[PDB]
């Protein structure tokens, strides 16, 4: 984000999609994604246990350290 | 260990605009 001066709210967009439904799944739903994420492939060493956590929603997502945060993933 | 969660998640379709962060957050080691 080189040259920052905006703030726009599609990041919502990611939570919108989590957050539309029950925070339940939360942290609960980028852990999982991290499992895909890790998989060495382009990423050989990783720490899938410690990125677990780490993560961060982006952040952005939606911007809640209240509810949860976690690594996500893409189709 | 929610079913639902874990669906939820793929069932629907793995966010994008994380794809970003999701993905890139990888990073983590400057030459």
């Amino acid at each position: 984000q080189s040259g920052p001066q905006q703030g726009p709210w599609l990041r919502e967009q990611c939570c919108n999609e989590l957050y539309q439904e029950d925070q339940v799944c939360v942290c609960p739903t980028l852990k999982q994604a991290a499992k895909s994420v890790r998989v060495q492939g382009q990423h050989g060493p990783f720490q899938s246990t410690r990125i677990y956590q780490i993560a961060k929603n982006l952040p952005n997502v939606c911007n809640m350290k209240q509810i949860g945060t976690c690594p996500f993933i893409a189709i | 260990q929610p079913q639902k969660c874990q669906r939820e998640f793929q069932q629907e379709q793995h966010l994008r605009a994380c794809q970003q962060w999701i993905r890139q957050q990888l990073a983590g080691s400057p030459f």
